[PDB]
Order: C-alpha cells, then structure tokens, then sequence
C-alpha cells in the first residue's frame, strides 16, 4: 500500500470540505453529493494503478433559489484543483481566463504546495468577477465544524443598513473580523460585508451579536 | 436628535441614578429657596421635601436620556414609574 493510500484520503477529505464549504457560500448541493464515501471515491477520479487525477475533480456550482431571494446579483461559482504540485504564473493565465470569458463571478482555485508569486499577482485584475485561493491541507478539516467555533452568517447589504439603523450604529462601532479570518474565508467576505455571530450562551441560552469585515 | 413622545424605546422605569440625581437636584434646589409644589407636613429637610415631591410625583423635571448616536428620548418625573 505504501504512504501513498493517505496521500489520497486525505485529498479526498479536502475534497468534501470545498463542496460543504461552497453548499455553505449558500450554493447547490446535496448531502449525498457530499457523503460521497471514500470507496465510491477512488473509482471516479484515479487512473488506472489507483491515483489521483485532480484535473478531474474541478467543477460548477449555482445558487440555490433561496440564496436568489436574500442576494439577487450572486452569481455562478468554479473550483478547479491542479496535478500541478508547483503551480505557476502560466497555468494561471489558463484559469484566469477560462473564467473571464464563461463570465462567472466567484473563482476558487486549490493549490498543492504553493503558488509563484509571479501568478497570484493577477487575481485582482478582472473585475468584477472575484478569485480565491486555498491550500490541500488547509481544507483537509472543516475548522467550521469545531466544538468551540459557532455559526457566522453573511447579511445581505439590506439586513445590515437595518442591523446599523436599528441600533444608531455608524460601520466602525461594530465589532470586527479579520479579512484572513479563517471562517471569514471560509464564506469569502468582501471589506464591509457583516456577520452575524450566533452563539450558546450560559447567562440565557442563545446570544446574537455582530461582526463587519475589515 | 430629538425623538417623537412616541417612537419611544427606552426603560419605562426609572434608573436608580436617574432618581437619585433629581432627588439631589431637586433638594439642592428646594434649599436653593425654591417654589415646592406640596404640603410640608412639617418638613424642614430639601431632601425629605423632595422625596415627598416625587412621592407624589409632583416635580416639574424631565430628564433627557441619550443615545450613544446623540439622539434622546426626554421623560418626565410625572411619567417615569418609580418602582426600586
């Protein structure tokens, strides 16, 4: 077997996690698409001896028509994944573009061991259509699903000029969350986006309470 | 800002140190030589005056609370319920 049938399990917990994670964003998905045992896994995206062919995972995912009631202009979203365990600056223009032309809006690319920094200097070149970047073993574990982390929840640019309203708030007297904050990624904000951290609470069961995005 | 007597939101009760400073205010202006708009049943004392002026809830006062964004909400002695 050799340390190699990890190599995979784990590729494939990663796996599971960007479909959660981009169900999460408030996208389509099913909870099978999702249990998608490890079995049933190999056979769909290995060769022939038994690896992984991750230009083979990469996919599409669309709003849910929940998510069309509460945010109209989300648009469609792309994963892709690489066989490329040293992407580079030219791979890139290839992802960059791919996007640009089908004209999507949200853009997830997961690489292996890093990026050139010749490449990830093009993200932010192509508005308004926005790009994303995680590591393997970053996704390997939902952190999201931790024992002490608690549900966030993104609020519609509606929700929130009520949120401010209904409590004389002016943007900056709002509690903040980090931009790199990992579950801030994990549901992509944008600099001015809210989240409404709901949590267990021993003084009275639940608690509400805020956080913009720096 | 100013708020509408309605639109109202905040307590219906009264602060301990919402009482407490018109208690004082009040007194310190009974012993200021002030008009005291109730029978002393023989009080010589602005304090003890005053807490019968509010006992009776007969102090011309209204205290303007405000609001962390400048706005306030004025209430007045008549109304504010003085339970404690």
């Amino acid at each position: 077997d050799q340390e190699n049938e990890r190599n995979i399990s784990r590729l494939w917990r990663a796996f599971r996690t960007v479909k959660e994670m981009v169900k999460d964003r408030g996208y389509f998905i099913t909870q099978e698409e999702v249990e998608l045992p490890l079995e049933d896994f190999k056979a769909k995206y290995c060769d022939s001896m038994g690896r992984p062919q991750r230009k083979m995972m990469s996919f599409q995912a669309n709003p849910t028509e929940e998510s069309i009631s509460k945010f109209p202009d989300m648009g469609s979203l792309w994963v892709e994944f690489c066989d490329e365990p040293s992407v580079g600056v030219k791979t890139m223009k290839t992802f960059v573009i791919h996007i640009q032309e089908k004209n999507f809006q949200t853009g997830i690319f997961v690489y292996q061991n890093n990026i050139t920094p010749s490449a990830m200097k093009l993200v932010p070149s192509i508005p308004p259509a926005t790009i994303e970047t995680f590591n393997e073993a970053a996704l390997v574990v939902n952190i999201t699903h931790h024992e002490l982390v608690p549900k966030h929840i993104r609020l519609s640019s509606d929700e929130k000029r009520e949120l401010l309203k209904r409590y004389r708030l002016k943007e900056s007297q709002l509690p903040r969350i980090q931009r790199a904050d990992p579950v801030a990624l994990y549901l992509g904000l944008k600099r001015g986006e809210v989240v409404k951290i709901i949590r267990k609470s021993e003084t009275s069961g639940r608690y509400a309470s805020y956080r913009i995005c720096m | 800002k100013a708020i509408p007597k309605d639109q109202r939101a905040t307590t219906p009760y009264m602060t301990k140190y919402e009482r407490a400073r018109i208690l004082g205010t009040r007194a310190l202006q009974i012993s200021m030589n002030a008009p005291v708009f109730v029978d002393l049943e023989g009080e010589t004392d602005p304090l003890r005056i005053a807490m019968k002026e509010l006992a009776e809830k007969k102090i011309p006062l209204v205290i303007r609370r405000y609001l962390p964004d400048g706005s306030f909400e004025d209430w007045s002695v008549e109304e504010l319920i003085v339970d404690l």
